[PDB]
């Protein structure tokens, strides 16, 4: 998830399906 | 130890992606309207209430 390249290079990743608390291989939780 | 399988397209890799907008954001619309509807008949629509 990001902005336009043009504004910043900060991006945001969303695992798909995943809990936050088995998520590796600030932090929100989503449905 | 029997499979649902929604767990052998998740491990197949076949997912369902949630909608954008949830029931009660729905219910929510379907509130605004039908409230509305029924207190300003038609002009709403239109302009304001
Ligand atoms: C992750 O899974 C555990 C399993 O018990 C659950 O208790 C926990 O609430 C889950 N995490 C979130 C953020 O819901």
């Amino acid at each position: 998830i990001t902005p336009g390249t043009n504004t910043s290079n900060q991006v945001a990743v969303l695992y798909q399906g995943v809990n936050c608390t088995e998520v590796p291989v600030n932090v929100f939780q989503t449905r | 130890a029997a499979r649902d399988l929604i767990c052998a397209q998740k491990f197949n890799g076949l997912t369902v992606l949630p909608p954008l907008l949830t029931d009660e954001m729905i219910a929510q619309y379907t509130s605004a309207l039908l409230a509305g509807t029924i207190t300003s008949g038609w002009t709403f629509g239109a302009g304001a209430a």
